């Protein structure tokens, strides 16, 4: 009957997990679409219609839909216990019926300013022209560390006679990790985001040492300034990091409840 | 929020019927048992009445 | 899943959704009848300040 | 075994498949009112990302 | 590649009537026998008390 | 402004009837159910009358 | 086929066709209206160029 009982209480409290992360990935849901269409006014916004007034137009819109991300993270609450705003941590919620039979739950900080949503940038310091083309030297490696903890060298053999937009689009397509655009005065930059790059990026090669780059600006959601074209091609790719990272939250908690779905049935027999 | 807010406090608040039915079922059948048996139970004393008186 | 009379969570969800079908229908219509994709700012803010000085 | 009152685990069992079929019924009512396999994590957590990224 | 990407995700994301009714409908079926086998699983302590009562 | 002004009145004055017929639903059921179990509440003075009287 | 409702890529292959049609249809009539095919570089650069000249 002491079981019996324990096995009650279990139920119960996993029910209440179920509840807990159904309450956090329901505000995600929102948390999702607020940045896809930031995306969707960062994709306006680099393009070379629209005039400086209208580029302010998407920033007052952004900067109110990056207000409402700071908004969602810290309002969010289930009982008065903020769940998105990162104060919750780790809590361990038990499902047994015996003491120490508990399984662990944690919700990272969704502020548009967490490091996880976004990266470093590294911007040329040399623009190059609408008549800039390749020479002889193209050859552009990147060496830095995933999160992983092992070392990736990803090297580049940039095409001869290519612009410099080309050559952007060409570093996107060659790999995944490190994002490729160009700005204003046609300075090519690099955004290596915090989830899939840890440490500084070393960029060397003929074509890096000729573009030239500078020390990384680490960047974030909030961070984003789609009033310039470079902000609006660096935004593409900060709420790409961001949608990332809210992304594998989502499939965390996912898991995690259907954990509990098996493990309520399983205390049933 | 207020839909998963809502199902959370139906989770623990709120009663369940098919159980809550099936536990006062229980409830009425032990209503008719406990009557059956003290109706019983208080003939003792009679028979032993009848023993010597 | 106990069986539920005072929460009805399955219609919450029914009716969150016939709200968002219904809003959908409305701006639909809205476009339709002034042949206007951007008749407010709520659309395309962008959009609206482009076409206006256009 | 033997007849008993304080026990129903006959009707457990009968109301253990209730939650079963009110779950697997909660489900499919929500998949038809917004008319989406995928509203959660819960039913396609590898489903979810790739949706999301198309 | 707009069209065929959406069509991809329908694939995966959309929800198929043609098999949900019929999931649902399942659903509803199964509590209905789930009740049906309840309300007569219950009248086992009225067997009991039908017996020495 | 009238137009707005409407669609803001409905948002404050008219009723959902989404919401409202839901509402009489869960207010007939719970009903059904007290009137239910106020009819099986009487009886138990009734097995006060069949215990020894 | 699964057939769903908020996907309808039959209907996105309609109207696809159709703006390439309507496409087709205003060079036409741009071309009969003005009475040269080339009325801009979009239509031949290498005309435009020879018949500027010429």
């Amino acid at each position: 009957t002491s079981q019996s009982r324990g096995l009650d209480m279990a139920v119960k409290n996993a029910n209440d997990g179920i509840s807990i992360a159904q309450t956090a990935e329901g505000a995600m849901n929102e948390t999702t679409n607020i940045l896809q269409r930031m995306r969707d006014l960062a994709l306006q916004s680099s393009n070379g219609s629209n005039s400086s007034s209208e580029r302010r137009a998407i920033q007052e819109e952004v900067s109110a839909l990056n207000d409402e991300l700071n908004r969602i993270a810290e309002t969010t609450s289930f009982g008065g216990n903020k769940l998105l705003n990162g104060s919750f941590g780790s809590k361990s919620f038990q499902i047994g019926a015996d003491s120490g039979e508990a399984v662990m739950l944690s919700m990272g900080s969704m502020r548009s300013d967490t490091q996880a949503m976004g990266g470093k940038s590294y911007r040329a310091q040399e623009g190059k022209a609408a008549d800039w083309r390749v020479g002889a030297a193209t050859d552009l490696t990147l060496s830095y560390t995933n999160k992983q903890g092992e070392a990736r060298e990803v090297t580049i053999n940039a095409k001869q006679g290519d612009d410099l937009e080309e050559l952007a689009t060409y570093i996107n397509g060659q790999t995944e990790d490190v994002k490729a655009s160009v700005g204003e005065d046609g300075k090519l930059q690099l955004f290596a985001s915090s989830q899939k790059v840890n440490g500084d990026v070393t960029i060397g090669g003929g074509l890096g040492g000729e573009i030239g780059f500078d020390a990384g600006r680490n960047v974030t959601v909030a961070d984003v300034n789609v009033s310039t074209v470079a902000g609006s091609q660096e935004a593409v790719s900060i709420l790409d990091g961001a949608l990332k990272a809210v992304d594998s939250q989502r499939a965390s908690l996912g898991a995690f409840q259907n954990r509990f779905g098996h493990a309520i049935s399983n205390l049933d027999n | 929020v207020n839909e998963n807010v809502n199902a959370s406090r139906s989770r623990i608040r709120d009663t369940d019927y098919a159980r809550e039915t099936t536990a006062m079922t229980k409830a009425q059948i032990l209503q008719q048992a406990s009557t059956s048996v003290l109706a019983q139970a208080k003939q003792s004393p009679s028979a032993a009445l009848s023993l010597l008186g | 899943m106990a069986i539920n009379v005072n929460t009805n969570v399955s219609a919450m969800t029914a009716q969150r959704y016939l709200n968002g079908a219904a809003d959908g229908m409305q701006k639909s219509m809205e476009r339709l009848s002034s042949g206007y994709k951007i008749n407010s700012a709520r659309d395309d803010a962008a959009g609206l300040q482009i076409s206006n000085r256009l």
